[PDB]
């Protein structure tokens, strides 16, 4: 009964904002965890069983609350809503934002009293009530929506504090939904407040949808073909027009200049430049106004510094300069007072207020903002992007921008806090000010951008969905950094053009992302040309396949810079290995280490790998470790160093099979081949035969060997005395480790007996996973310190 | 049980590589750990044996979860008090410190382990190579008293965001 009345009221409320019914383009909604607003809130039992709440998140101005208004007017239009709900309540979090303890709020314009004692009777059985809380970043107070001291009752007729009610009726015993829209920065206040939420990130204006916006805005031939193309021909500002608010800025920032004509594409770089140019388009023909601008500036941000968001019928402005210029600002803004609908005044989207707050902190303690910073981000970003750009626009636009000496005293503290927030702080989700946007909007590119050449500290950023113009603008300027980025899948030259020019000092790793099918085939041209490039390289479990290999075989041949490459867990095992070995064997290469673990490989390729040691004297440490190869490669492993002077220091090896054949092959290389330091055998199903052939192999005098490991065995209680007597006979190894070996009390008894006099090894020993007795453990912990020739012994569990 | 391997293999790999496990991979394993653990506990089944050797993974990245006085032993359990769910939070904290800085927080005998437990000591993670939010999570999951330990329903929805913003 009361449905249609305030349905018509909200129709009047959100119809008047601009229209905005033939001015609505549908947007993109993402939740990966690795959409449609129709049944968005499904608690369906795929992975979201008990949920009653979602949170919307995007950057500053993506269109969350205008999407909410579209939802309200849409259901207020009906629009095929099968009635999951009955009554929906927009809660503007910059009007309810006080602390001063009102009760439940559902009468807004103070009409006749609604049936409120039946308004919660229609919650309990019909759970068809929903409160769109919107604008969490400005729920004022003292940035204090913490864990509630005391709860409220589930009728709310008492005049409890909404700081202790909506927090509680959000938190506990709700039986009613809420879809809070916020910047993700203030998710943390909402995070440890327990919710069991869902999350949706909101991603808007693509190419074709921006085209539909420019058609639905203007008339279809005046400049909808002319301004669209004239803004299209810019290197930025089509990327920047992912944000719909910048589209609103330009379409009503040259609609006033279609009368003057032909000034459209100019001076358009950043998120700062669009705001400053739009403000110049409004505040042009009156500069009188030189005092009005400072009056608007000097009072715009005390509503967040002292936290009073709407300006309260501008009685604050009735203090500071209430004249007809207020009506002029209202008419040129067109959304200050009328959207408050009774008496109050506000800014349009309050990124304007954070922008004028940046003007405030120019023209009025910036370390106070520094300390208060991460509880919110827009004020710092906009003041930085304002700063070097008006240092540039000191000689650009007129000197109304600053009235300076306050400019340098916030750029040098800006790099000071940047140094402070990088060098001992990495926060990845919510504490910003360690992001490259704050240098990006700055570009003066000779000190203040290359000061982060010093404060970089071997970083690595995270490019999952950002337009890559920003980091490519950033790190190609500076000259340090052993960077490890992530997921440059779709876009291409924002990888190429910056990883080419890294010639001062660089390094790279793209591990565990998914480079696409020509993401294999990208980075060829990045690496196939000289200068200075990657020294060593890892590609851990990345998206790679066969088709890359010949490609990177060329970067095998063309490189005098590569020393270590890894293809781990990417299925490169057959016929791409032929391309890899002909690329390596083909030319002289300065390659010293190589890593080929866990790739789906077999014994049908190692015969090629025999040649590369014999030809190349530079390939030295071939960790081929424990990819799925087995027998019949074993004679090729023997011919890997039948000859001496192979120049092979280490050799990581593979989980192998039958003990006699592999260790008989290994005896020849461990006897004949000099300069072979390490040997990591592990996971090898071996018995007495293999270690017997091993100690017969090390019985060969003047065969040199460092550190060796044999892990998986169930050894007889005689081999330990044999090997330790061989090691007292000659310093044949230096250390040894043992793992899951059921070798018993008698083996370690013989071991501490032979270790009592003339400790055989000279570096280290390891025995793990042992449930044996303590009477010998006393001797193990005893005889290690007086003779520290055996330094460390692994103690198993106790 | 899978046939690819285990997590201890995945730490021995980097121990050979002399490189710290990068954070996207850290969270990428940790979230599929936490969701399987909360799926275990929501049907009212405890584990009592949260050990890094008891973590079994395919070569694609899916942790196929293994079924149901050692060194890993909680302060209440090493003083023979109740093995609570806060002991599971303790073992998740020690497991995460192992996957963070390549070894356990307290790594012989068992007196001095209890002594540094009573003194509440552990080596600090470095700042520049792990997220500070992760270190705050670490300090929140190695609290001595059981009532100062947030449960899996907090940490799993923490790590869901930590991973969804590091996909
Ligand atoms: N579907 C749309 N059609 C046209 N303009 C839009 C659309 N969505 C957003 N905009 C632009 O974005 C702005 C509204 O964003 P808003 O919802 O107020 O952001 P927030 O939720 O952060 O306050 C408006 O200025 C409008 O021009």
């Amino acid at each position: 009964i009361y449905c249609a009345k305030y349905r018509a009221y909200v129709r009047s409320r959100f119809q008047c904002i601009e229209s905005l019914n033939k001015r609505y383009t549908r947007l993109r909604l993402i939740k990966e965890h690795r959409i449609k607003m129709e049944l968005l809130f499904d608690p369906d039992d795929e992975h979201s069983e008990p949920v009653h709440t979602v949170v919307f998140q995007g950057a500053a101005g993506i269109g969350k609350t205008i999407l909410a208004r579209k939802m309200m007017l849409d259901w207020a239009s009906g629009t095929l809503y099968q009635d999951r709900f009955d009554y929906l309540f927009y809660i503007h979090c910059r009007e309810v934002s006080l602390v001063t303890q009102r009760s439940l709020g559902d009468l807004i314009m103070s009409c006749c009293p609604d049936p409120n004692p039946p308004i919660h009777k229609i919650v309990r059985k019909p759970s068809r009530i929903l409160f769109l809380m919107d604008g969490f970043d400005e729920l004022q107070g003292a940035f204090d929506e913490h864990i509630g001291p005391l709860c409220t009752d589930w009728q709310k007729a008492e005049r409890g504090d909404i700081l202790l009610s909506s927090l509680i009726r959000k938190k506990l015993l709700p039986e009613a939904s809420l879809l809070i829209t916020t910047r993700p920065v203030a998710l943390e206040k909402l995070q440890h407040l327990l919710d069991h939420p869902r999350h949706v990130e909101i991603l808007g204006f693509s190419e074709a949808k921006r085209k539909e916006y420019f058609f639905k805005y203007f008339s279809d031939e005046a400049q909808a073909r002319a301004a669209f193309s004239l803004i299209q021909e810019n290197e930025v500002l089509f990327t920047m027009c992912f944000i719909p608010l910048v589209c609103w800025i330009v379409c009503t920032g040259l609609k006033q200049q279609m009368e003057s004509g032909k000034s459209l594409a100019q001076t358009s770089k950043t998120t700062t430049a669009v705001y400053v140019f739009f403000l110049s388009s409004l505040l042009q023909p009156r500069g009188g106004l030189c005092a009005h601008l400072w009056g608007l500036c000097s009072l715009a941000a005390d509503g967040i510094w002292n936290q009073k968001i709407l300006f309260e019928e501008s009685d604050l402005r009735n203090h500071g300069l209430q004249k007809a210029d207020v009506s002029a600002f209202l008419r040129m803004n067109l959304f200050q007072k009328e959207v408050d609908c009774e008496k109050f005044y506000s800014f349009i989207h309050m990124t304007f207020q954070e922008f004028f707050a940046a003007m405030y902190y120019l023209l009025e303690n910036v370390p106070g903002s520094r300390l208060k910073l991460p509880s919110r981000e827009n004020y710092g970003k906009f003041e930085k992007g304002y700063l070097i750009f008006v240092v540039r626009f000191l000689f650009g636009l007129v000197n109304q921008e600053r009235t300076a000496k306050a400019k340098k005293l916030q750029i040098q503290p800006s790099q000071l806090e940047l140094f402070y927030c990088l060098y001992e702080m990495q926060e990845e989700d919510f504490v910003q000010r360690a992001m490259d946007y704050f240098p990006k909007i700055e570009i003066g590119f000779l000190h203040n951008m290359p000061k982060e050449e010093e404060e970089e500290e071997k970083e690595g950023r995270h490019l999952d969905m950002v337009q890559c113009v920003l980091p490519s603008s950033s790190h190609a300027a500076c000259s340090h950094g052993l960077v490890n980025s992530h997921l440059t899948s779709s876009f291409c030259r924002g990888l190429f053009s910056v990883l080419s020019t890294s010639q001062s000092l660089t390094e790279l790793d793209l591990s565990d992302n998914s480079l696409g099918d020509p993401g294999m085939r990208v980075l060829c041209e990045t690496l196939q040309h000289p200068g200075c490039n990657i020294r060593r390289l890892w590609l851990g479990r990345c998206g790679l396949s066969h088709e890359c290999c010949f490609d990177i075989s060329l970067v095998l041949s063309s490189n005098q810079k590569l020393v270590e490459l890894d293809l781990s867990d990417n299925a490169l095992g057959d016929f791409g290995i032929r391309l890899l070995c002909v690329g390596l064997k083909h030319l002289l290469c300065n390659l010293k280490k190589l890593w080929l673990v866990s790739c789906c490989l077999t014994s049908a390729c190692c015969q090629d790998l025999a040649s590369v040691l014999s030809t190349s004297h530079s390939l030295t440490r071939l960790y081929v470790g424990e990819n799925a190869l087995g027998d019949s490669g074993v004679a090729i492993l023997c011919e890997k160093a039948k000859n001496p002077q192979c120049n092979l220091q280490k050799l990581g090896l593979v989980n192998s099979g039958l003990t006699s054949v592999c260790c008989s092959a290994l005896s020849s290389v461990l006897s004949t081949n000099q300069n072979l330091t390490h040997l990591y055998l592990r996971g090898n199903t071996l018995g007495d035969k293999g270690i017997k052939l091993l100690c017969e192999g090390l019985l060969h005098p003047d065969c040199k060997l460092q550190v060796l490991e044999l892990d998986n065995c169930n050894l007889t209680s005689h081999c330990c005395w044999d090997l330790s007597t061989l090691l007292t006979s000659s310093q044949s190894l230096r250390k040894l480790s043992l793992g899951n070996n059921d070798l018993g009390d008698l083996g370690v008894m013989m071991f501490c007996e032979v270790l009592k006099q003339q400790s055989c090894l000279l570096q280290n020993l390891g025995l793990s996973e042992m449930y044996f007795n303590y009477e010998t453990k006393s001797a193990l912990e005893t005889l290690q310190e007086e003779k520290p020739e055996l330094t460390v012994v692994f103690e198993p569990s106790w | 049980l899978a046939d690819a391997g285990d997590l201890s293999r995945m730490i021995k790999h980097f121990k050979k590589q002399k490189r710290l496990i990068p954070e996207r991979t850290v969270w990428k394993y940790f979230v599929q750990l936490c969701s399987a653990l909360e799926h275990m506990h929501s049907r009212r089944v405890m584990h009592r044996d949260i050990k890094p050797a008891n973590v079994f993974i395919t070569a694609t990245g899916v942790v196929k979860l293994g079924d149901l006085t050692p060194y890993y032993m909680s302060p209440e359990r090493i003083h023979e008090n109740g093995y609570n769910f806060k002991s599971d939070i303790w073992s998740l904290g020690c497991l995460l410190y192992e996957m963070a800085a390549l070894q356990s927080p307290f790594y012989m005998n068992l007196y001095s382990l209890c002594k540094k437990i009573e003194q509440c000591d552990y080596p600090p993670l470095p700042s520049d190579h792990y997220s500070e939010e992760l270190r705050q999570l670490v300090n929140m999951c190695i609290n001595p008293d059981p009532e100062k330990r947030p449960d899996v329903t907090y940490v799993y929805d923490v790590a869901k965001r930590m991973h969804a913003c590091t996909a």
